[PDB]
């Protein structure tokens, strides 16, 4: 289930490592567009949350 | 480097050259003037003595 738009939840995700190759095989998007960095390589910045 | 790909990274880092650039041809402009300034009162100290 998912909440409306203006009662959007907030999910706070820490304490893991992160792999952004597999979140393309849970949902069959194809766009994708990023603003501030390139998804190609978000596997080697330490982000804090 | 690590933040963006090579298609925009391009242009990121042109925009930096070009400034560098300019701030480093002022400071050779106004020290070959200064060294006009020094090259006359020199001329004139040899003069004197």
């Amino acid at each position: 289930r998912f909440a409306s738009v203006y009662a959007w939840n907030r999910k706070r995700i820490s304490n893991c490592v992160a792999d952004y190759s597999v979140l393309y095989n849970f949902a069959p998007f194809f766009a994708f567009k990023c603003y501030g960095v390139s998804p190609t390589k978000l596997n080697d910045l330490c982000f804090t949350n | 480097l690590s933040r963006l790909d090579p298609p925009e990274a391009e242009v990121q880092i042109d925009r930096l050259i070009t400034g560098r650039l300019q701030s480093l041809q002022t400071y050779v402009t106004q020290q070959l003037i200064r060294a006009a300034e020094i090259r006359a009162s020199a001329n004139l100290a040899a003069t004197k003595m």
